[PDB]
RNA sequence: GAAUUGGCUGUAAAGAUGCGGCCUACCCGUAGCAGGACGAAAAGACCCCGUGGAGCUUUACUAUAGUCUGGCAUUGGGAU
RNA sequence: GCGACUGUUUACCAAAAUCACAGCACUCUGCCAACACGAACAGUGGACGUAUAGGGUGUGACGCCUGCCCGGUGCCGGAAGGUCAAGUGGAGCGGUGCAAGCUGCGAAAUGAAGCCCCGGUGAACGGCUAAGGUAGCGAA
RNA sequence: UGAAACAUGAUUGCCCGUACCGCAAACCGACACAGGUGUCCGAGUGUCAAUGCACUAAGGCGCGCGAGAGAACCCUCGUU
RNA sequence: GUAGGGGAGCGUUCAGUCCGCGGAGAAGCCAUACCGGAAGGAGUGGUGGAGCCGACUGAAGUGCGGAUGCCGGCAUGAGUAACGAUAAAAGAAGUGAGAAUCUUCUUCGCCGUAAGGACAAGGGUUCCUGGGGAAGGGUCGUCCGCCCAGGGAAAGUCGG
RNA sequence: GGUCAAGAUAGUAAGGGUCCACGGUGGAUGCCCUGGCGCUGGAGCCGAUGAAGGACGCGAUUACCUGCGAAAAGCCCCGACGAGCUGGAGAUACGCUUUGACUCGGGGAUGUCCGAAUGGGGAAACCCACCUCGUAAGAGGUAUCCGCAAGGAUGGGAACUCAGGGAACUGAAACAUCUCAGUACCUGAAGGAGAAGAAAGAGAAUUCGAUUCCGUUAGUAGCGGCGAGCGAACCCGGAUCAGCCCAAUCAAGCCGAAGUGGCUGGAAAGCUACACCUCAGAAGGUGAGAGUCCUGUAGGCGAACGAGAGGUCGUUGUUCGUGAAACGAUGACUGAAUCCGCGCGGACCACCGCGCAAGGCUAAAUACUCCCAGUGACCGAUAGCGCAUAGUACCGUGAGGGAAAGGUGAAAAGAACCCCGGGAGGGGAGUGAAAGAGAACCUGAAACCGUGGACUUACAAGCAGUCAUGGCACCUUAUGCGUGUUAUGGCGUGCCUAUUGAAGCAUGAGCCGGCGACUUAGACCUGACGUGCGAGCUUAAGUUGAAAAACGGAGGCGGAGCGAAAGCGAGUCCGAAUAGGGCGGCAUUAGUACGUCGGGCUAGACUCGAAACCAGGUGAGCUAAGCAUGACCAGGUUGAAA
């Protein structure tokens, strides 16, 4: 018996031309342009998956030696006093405090003054 | 493209006989059949009424309004009526005259 | 061959920006202050065939 | 190929609109000009390669049409 | 300069100093000619011609001219001899059978054109070891 | 013994070709193509002659996109 | 983790078997934010209008982005180059749904050893009349060598 | 509130972008069959009484096809059928038919002109004759080769058969013997088959008993630049089965059993309730799915009158390549015996054994498939034949080459009438279940072209995404969940190929859809898995039954090795007996058939691509020339010999 293509290529193709969403002219439209855009794509999702983590605890340092300063530290010198007040082991939430709120904030760079000088 | 050999342009009634429509719209409806078209299949009986237009510019006179006249049909009209109702048919012998089979079924006339 | 030639195929956004030039001005129509069907400023009504009096037949 | 298709200096497979850094630049056309797009066109014609091909040559090899030559047929009789 | 001349050529990048040419030469061909086409003792061209003719090859009107080398190669010629095929000729060696027989191979001498060998030949291939350029020309 | 030849009467008169285009928009050129195609006729005036050249009879035709404009440049020309 | 080797599976057509579904709507197509570790699979809705899913087993013309791949459709260049000899053309009148282009009149201009006329070859009805107006006509046609119907071609002496 | 200043920020969209809605284009996909392919079986020649294949005709109307043949879509006879018919034809008019039309089965009768073509010519289908009979019309004859004459032959056949002649590419990783291969091709002869055939044989048993075919022997024996590679036969099993003569039942066709009501539906054949038939539940049709509605099926009947010698030289065939080359075969030369005779047995001799050449026929088993029937883990419109029909259109001077194209509806009920328009085209009305079927008629993807809406964009540097956040919009797997879109930030060198090294300014590609590449074969080899028997395992060809498998033991593999071989044998080989090779015991375990998979070999061997080589044919309508016969060269100048 003879087993011709019919159904599987155009369901096949539906699929990719389907993740093309808001893609440019071309990448949205024809198939072979669609399939390769994604191929790059893929590169992109897995590596910013574990780049957003960078780019998040980057954002985090920035508030954190921000407030430091505000209170006439940086972050440096105002984490080694939280490490050296070995009680505090904030690390993760501690951005959110110095942006939302400060009068908490002032009090863990108080601490942090202590177990250094 | 094939037409009515299905059958073996062979059918089950004459341009005189009467018979009852089975199957479809103009069920049981009755009538003499008027003309027969055995390798066509079809049966020209007083049953299914049609309203045919006319597309008649210089075709004697521009008047061509529409036409009352019959339309056609296949073996969805079960042949000869005696009992009241549709038969099929088994017993041939002669009447007077010898050449000629009849037919009839579970009674005796057609 | 054929010496200067396209290099790519123009998109459907780059060809339709070329046209964005291309659309006709309708006409300033007038009314003809006499046979009363519209009208081409400085010529003659084509309706009435007039021009403050009547020029052209009909 | 698809294009949302700038300049300088770099770097990169060693001649970058698509990488880095700096610079410049509102969106879109029309008529024009040929520097670039290693622009188009013909699966380099040079060059090398392939135990690829064909045309030509000769005292390359092997055969061969032709042709020269001994024998045997067709093919006989007499003299030395 | 080149080619004497009129002429001919690369349909579609070469018109010429290319080819052809009249003229000159070497040469082959005696007529069922040489030579050519062809399955072919067919047939035909050569030619319904006949050496003042026909084939081939070269040079290329006309003028004055065309030298030296015959070793190599080719062509024509001679033959004292050497070399040479089938065949004719069969001396010998060998197989087998008890035997006549039947058999396997086989020398010498004889056996053709060819080739080596000798002479010739240049408007033969050629050269300037077989000789080393006669006129004329020469930075073409 | 009714020849040939002449003369005048009658009778007889088979088959294929004939339209049209035919230096072309009807043929060959894939097209209504600036090429190609054998023969014949081919008037007048002027100019030694002529089938040359200019104009023109008869006859045929304005070439199946058109209209503005009056740039660069490109083609074919005139003058310098 | 490339060549490569090994393992487990998804999907397509056909087949045998079983369970079924379907004109109160099958396949196919279309949309989707649901499920599975992936190939993939389901729900709902929309179209369609007569056939078909699931499970096991069997067999293959069984899975495509590439081959200057093949067939077909459609884009780009772009409303761009061109519209085929630089022998012109003008107005009037007519016709018609419609006219630069068709008819007619008056002019103009180009050929005139031809761009006139008569054969031959070759072509085949292109001829004439009356109609037409899709497409052909490089534009437009009311017109045509295009389309439809009717007609036309005449030999003892001309060619054979 | 107002003027002035300083800041900041919104909205505009010529046009674009993403998404959504609706369309157009196009013809994928699904469904279908009106058409093909393969295998199985049947059947298998036509023609001088004029074929195959054609030209021109024949219609009331006729372009194309069909059928026919001036007696022309038909004429006569016989049979069957029993009411319709007047070809496809979707088309009106005229008619024909129970004094039996039509159609089907079987005969006849007419059969123009061409074609073997056949009176002669010829550029097929046209010219031109003569002779006999005849009232003109019209009829018959006039070709050569066989034979007295009757009567036979010319020509055509897809493939198959034998014969004459006979390549090269290719393999040999070059090439030359060799291979491809006596293949392809040409030519001849013939038939439904042919060929071959009745032992001067095979051959080693003093077996056999014509030929062909199949299995097997067996990749054995052997051939071989002993290379690539090529490759028998006897025995045995099987299909079929003969030896004779001379010379001295199936087509036409008829009969054929049994369902009714309600329901859903446009429509019942489906659903439901009770019912029957079955020697028939195979199949097609009927508005949807059918035992009981039609055609049929199982079963039965059935036709007037219809088919079923030796030699030398040269070479060669088969495993046969000059080998030790026998034997056949024959171009050249020679040339015997006649049964106490001849030929053979692989140089050759003798012995032993097999057989009678120099005359002819001979069925069956075998092969092929133009055609016919049946069937299918064959195709279903880019597939399948090239064609759902066409060897057409188109291309070519010719040989030759060569397409694509399917689908209203159940039924034409094919849309009267109205409206815009010259028309085309549409909108209605009506028909229909649906016109979401309207004749560019099933579905109607995608590329591609549009209209409308949402969010957006005119200081911007860009492999076009990706992650994060904010803004706007929306709520049918979908309200914490997102979905769409959008601003800004970060990050970010298309894909494939080829490659030490690709974004590469290296290759390929306009886009989409479909088509498109590791297969198949063999009683082949070797391995993994698996099953069945197991020291044993297994069938091949065939035969008989076939809604199906059984039989068939010929043969193949284990079962003993070692050697060059004789041969010997758990031993055997070198050798003269002692060292060793290979084998056995091994301490010792097993195979064989079929299957699926890995791999190998042989074939086109994963697909696509040469330049070229060979065979037979087509072309000098272009162009190079030759021959025959015609045609042509205005006008002017110069002024040779005589
Ligand atoms: C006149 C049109 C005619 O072109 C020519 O004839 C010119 C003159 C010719 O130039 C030439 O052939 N030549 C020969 C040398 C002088 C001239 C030349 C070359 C380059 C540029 N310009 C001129 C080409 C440019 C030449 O290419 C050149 O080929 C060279 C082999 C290599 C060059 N490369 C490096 C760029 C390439 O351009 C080729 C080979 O053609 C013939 C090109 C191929 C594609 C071709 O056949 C075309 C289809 C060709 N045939 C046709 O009908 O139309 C064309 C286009
Ligand atoms: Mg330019
Ligand atoms: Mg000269
Ligand atoms: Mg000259
Ligand atoms: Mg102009
Ligand atoms: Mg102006
Ligand atoms: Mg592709
Ligand atoms: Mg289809
Ligand atoms: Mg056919
Ligand atoms: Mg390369």
């Amino acid at each position: 018996p003879r087993a011709k293509t019919g159904i599987v290529r155009r369901r096949r193709h539906k699929k990719v031309l389907k993740r093309a969403k808001g893609f440019w002219g071309s990448r949205s439209k024809q198939y072979r342009n669609a399939f390769q855009t994604l191929l790059n794509a893929a590169t992109y999702e897995y590596r910013d998956r574990r780049n957003k983590k960078r780019d998040f605890r980057r954002l985090w340092i920035q508030r954190i030696n921000a407030g430091a300063r505000l209170h006439g530290m940086n972050y440096s010198t105002f984490i080694n006093g939280l490490k050296r007040a070995n009680i505090d082991l904030n690390r993760k939430v501690l951005a959110d405090i110095a942006a939302r709120e400060p009068e908490a904030f002032k009090a863990l760079v108080d601490a942090s003054r202590n177990a250094r000088q | 493209p094939s037409a009515g050999s299905h059958h073996n342009d062979k059918l089950h009634f004459k341009k005189g006989d009467t018979v009852i429509v089975l199957s479809g719209k103009h069920k049981g409806q009755t009538g003499k059949v008027l003309l027969a078209l055995p390798r066509d299949q079809k049966v020209v009986v007083e049953g299914v009424n049609v309203i045919t237009k006319n597309v008649k510019p210089s075709m004697t006179n521009p008047q061509g309004g529409q036409e009352q006249r019959e339309l056609a049909l296949h073996a969805s009209k079960v042949a000869l009526v005696d009992p009241e109702t549709g038969k099929a048919t088994r017993v041939r012998k002669q009447i007077v005259d010898g050449k000629k089979v009849r037919v009839a079924v579970a009674s005796g006339k057609t | 061959a054929k010496h200067p030639v396209p290099k790519k195929k123009t998109s459907k956004s780059k060809r339709d920006m070329r046209r964005s030039h291309h659309a006709l001005t309708a006409p300033n129509l007038t009314e003809c202050p006499q046979c009363h069907g519209k009208k081409l400023s400085h010529h003659i009504c084509p309706n009435c065939g007039y021009y403050d009096g009547r020029q052209v037949l009909a």
